[PDB]
RNA sequence: CCAUCAUUAAGUUGGGCACUCUAAGUUGACUGCCGGUGACAAACCGGAGGAAGGUGGGGAUGACGUCAAAUCAUCAUGCCC
């Protein structure tokens, strides 16, 4: 049983399976806590499969790709969730209600020419 | 959009430690240039000093030493020129909360030692105590908008 | 306001190349030699009523195409000076092989047309804004849908420039989808130069 | 309170530099009264008609700007610093109206007039819907009465005579 | 309104913006709203028939310009000096119109034949 | 065809009070009355609003 | 680009795994769709429907015109030298 899903948030891809087993987590080929820095936004990381409660039910293995720590978690927890409603496919509004499930929303803004860097305007003296 | 009406304000994300928003908004205010987690170690570090200066755990200690220093009463100028233009005005709740987080960091910052492993952690007992530098100038507000209720 | 000219909006959008070949190494020394022979053409055939040119490179035989509102004028008697141009035309670079000439119709509908010869009704200085009307009133008798055009610097004779413009019929500069074609002239009357642009549609 | 001076083909001499500040620093000193400023002086030759001299003097909220055309660039400045005094007391005198004497501190039956009318029921009836108004109130043709047409919560008409 | 409805009937429909649609629509009935009894007249009439010249002074005006007789119900708060042929009757009730305005239609039918 | 059933009610002179008092003892929505002060018929009425209503006639 | 095969120095090699990913040619979001009491007058307000929601985010595009605005030193030319 491979329950093979995908997840994008801020330029950088992530793909994800579903074997069946407990909550554990391979991101590329490595524990997490010595690849995701300091701990914090894994607990909001296993946010979707929270409201399906499987928790001891599947492990993952990530192959994660791009972008940096907190463009490769929110998208896995993404990621996941579009395996997720392959594995419960009726929990699809308890997923949707809460979180996971929307998108990849917004990314780095264009940085415009005549500029500073991306929206900010540069300082003139004389008003 | 500031007068097509109000802008929809966006919800947040709770720590997972303490299982509070407003610890994450305290994380978020002491976020000195975008560092996230040189930051959050800190007040991680700056909570254990509180349990262990008092015996009680410091989600109720934090919640407890803010409301010594969320004011009830504040000043917003109306420009009526030669009046006082000093109208003493209630504080709505969004901002009762976010008023509080920032008189406890703005004075933490100015302490004797340098590190903010114990420069917060002094500040909250303070104001766990009644007592200190951020409790003070709500007194201040409490003796400046408290002065001048001619303009309820 | 500061309009920019029509074409370079829709330049592969809504419409194509007036030079389509591709070089990798040695881009630079062989785009010259369009302009050269841009320039080259543009002497000696002097208005024989070209509206633009096109150039295609393949395998050492460039191809030139010209659309020549007068035609038989560049090609002479029967091939008479379409031959007579590939003895300068290929001797300036080294092939040239394959020179042609296409034909247009609507003479004075193509932008570039309606520009140059209301300009060169400028040297014999009579009624500039007659020389306006005649350009509007023909343009939609001969089938266009919007005409609009001016006349910028030294106008009528005067010191100061005046710019004047004429206008009816759809036409629209921001609309991608539009095949606005605009051309400015040169026009010299001897106290400065006269510039003048013009825009048509269908 | 500055004179960033530059002449457009005029080689400016020292008798300018003393003459601007007298009249133009000076006379605007004492008004502004928590001055700091940068003021511009343009001086323009043109070999066909004449010079003329631009100042422009930003302060907080609104700038300062005067031009004569004369070719005095000693009496010019005589009419410039007119056009630069009367600004500013434009200026003062929409701030300075501060002084404005300022005090700080049941069932309403809306009626709908109509004049009685002679008509049929089926007039009544058409008038009403024309109006979509639950009552018409109107005299009876062959009757004489006043009589309301309503529509009742049934959703048929009612006759009522008065 | 002879062409719209055409446009329609035909293809040139299944290519077009479905919001397209709706302003050549929006188009379509608001066109027959004015112009609903004028779908089939091409010409200048020869007679005028109006239920009131006060509401409808702006039609009686443009007929006197044009010469065009004029017929119509007025009461008071009319004035008849515009009106050619007047027919004084009320004008504040249906059938003060309808058993009034039926003969007049009813005039021109017998005149036919 | 359509039988519109007529109620016949005697005018009478009274308050506004008065008439919104003696309508809601009926339930009806209007209530025609002659105004004591004012001498003319007037008509309480229950807007679709739920609000009253005063009518002058 | 390597889940399933391993002889992983990783040759990401053998097969091709072509599946996902990525890289490019096209289907789709508009007040289409409901409810408000809100009366029809369009909107607005709150839902659901998709990944996306109210000109989605951003870019390009700058009306008539104002300033004798700025370049005769990118060029081009009236006049003067």
């Amino acid at each position: 049983v491979e329950y093979r899903g995908t997840g994008r948030r801020k330029n950088s891809v992530a793909r994800v399976r579903l074997v069946p087993g407990e909550g554990n987590i391979t991101v590329n080929n490595r524990d997490v806590r010595e690849y995701l820095p300091f701990e914090s936004l894994i607990l909001d990381l296993n946010q979707p499969f929270d409201v399906t409660e499987t928790k001891g039910n599947y492990d993952v293995l990530v192959n994660v790709h791009g972008g940096g720590f907190t463009g490769q978690a929110q998208a896995i927890r993404h990621g996941i969730a579009r395996a997720l409603l392959e594995a419960d496919p009726e929990y699809r509004g308890s997923l949707k209600r809460a979180g996971l499930l929307t998108r990849d929303p917004r990314m780095k803004e264009r940085k415009k020419p005549g500029l500073k860097a991306a929206r900010r305007s540069p300082q003139f003296s004389k008003r | 959009m500031p007068r097509k009406g109000s802008v929809p304000k966006r919800d947040v994300l709770p720590d997972p430690i303490h299982n509070s928003k407003l610890v994450t908004k305290l994380i978020n205010k002491i976020m000195l240039d975008g560092k996230r987690g040189t930051a959050q170690r800190i007040l991680y570090s700056a909570f254990d000093l509180v349990e262990q200066r008092s015996g009680r755990d410091a989600l109720e200690v934090f919640e407890e030493a803010i409301n010594n220093i969320m004011p009830v009463l504040e000043v917003k100028a109306r420009r009526v020129g030669g009046s006082n233009y000093q109208v003493p005005v209630e504080v709505r709740p969004e901002r009762r909360t976010t008023l509080g987080l920032r008189w406890l960091v703005n004075y933490a910052r100015l302490r004797g030692e340098k590190t903010m492993e114990d420069r917060l952690a002094n500040e909250i007992l303070d104001a766990a105590n009644n007592t200190g530098g951020a409790v003070k100038k709500r007194e201040d507000t409490h003796k400046m908008a408290e002065a001048n209720k001619a303009f309820a | 306001g500061q309009k920019i000219n029509p074409i370079g909006l829709r330049v592969g959008i809504i419409r194509d190349w007036e030079a389509k070949w591709y070089a990798e190494k040695d881009f630079a020394s062989l785009l010259h030699e369009d302009l050269k022979i841009r320039k080259f053409i543009d002497n000696e055939l002097k208005e024989a009523s070209v509206s633009h040119v096109e150039i295609e490179r393949a395998a050492n035989r460039i191809n030139i195409a010209i659309h020549t509102g007068k035609p038989g004028m560049v090609i002479g008697k029967g091939g008479s000076e379409i031959e007579k141009l590939r003895n300068k035309l290929n001797a300036l670079t080294d092939k040239k092989v394959h020179i042609n000439v296409i034909e247009i119709k609507k003479v004075d509908l193509d932008a570039r047309l309606v520009a140059e010869n209301i300009a060169r009704q400028l040297e014999n200085r009579a009624s500039f804004r007659r020389v306006q009307k005649q350009a509007i009133t023909r343009a939609m008798k001969l089938g266009a849908k919007g005409i609009k055009t001016q006349v910028s610097g030294r106008l009528g004779g005067a010191d100061i420039a005046r710019a004047e413009q004429y206008s009816e019929g759809t036409v629209p500069l921001h609309t991608l989808r539009a095949d606005i074609d605009y051309a400015h002239a040169e026009a010299d009357t001897t106290y400065g130069k006269l510039g003048v642009k013009v825009w048509i549609y269908r | 309170i500055r004179f960033e001076i530059h002449g457009d083909n005029l080689t400016i001499t020292d008798a300018i530099r003393n003459y601007i500040e007298e009249k133009i620093g000076k006379l605007e000193r004492y008004f502004n009264d928590v001055p700091n400023a940068v003021a511009h002086v343009k001086v323009k030759t043109y070999s066909n008609s004449a010079t003329k001299i631009e100042v422009t003097i930003p302060l907080k909220n609104v700038t300062l700007r005067a031009e004569e055309r004369n070719d005095d660039l000693y009496a010019g400045i005589d009419l410039i610093n007119n056009k630069l005094e009367r600004q500013v007391r434009k200026y003062k005198t929409r701030i300075n109206r501060k002084s404005r004497d300022r005090g700080d501190q049941i069932e309403i039956i809306r009626s709908k007039e109509f004049s009685l009318k002679p008509m049929d029921s089926e007039e009544a009836v058409l008038q009403m819907n024309l109006l979509g108004h639950d009552f018409f109130v109107f005299t009876d043709r062959e009757t004489d009465g006043t009589s309301i047409v309503y529509r009742r919560k049934d959703g048929k008409y009612g006759l009522i005579q008065t | 309104i002879s062409e719209i409805e055409k446009m329609e009937e035909d293809g040139l429909f299944e290519v077009l913006p479905k919001k397209e649609v709706v302003e050549l629509k929006k188009e379509y009935d608001r066109l027959i709203k004015f112009l609903g009894g004028i779908r089939d007249m091409k010409s200048m009439p020869q007679a005028l028939f109006v239920v009131d010249p006060r509401k409808e002074r702006n039609a009686i005006a443009e007929a006197r310009k044009l010469n065009i007789p004029i017929v119509g119900i007025v009461d008071t708060n009319c004035d008849p000096d515009e009106i050619d042929y007047v027919i004084p009757a009320n004008d504040d009730a249906i059938r003060a119109v309808k058993l009034l305005t039926a003969k007049m239609a009813d005039a021109i039918l017998e005149g036919q034949q």
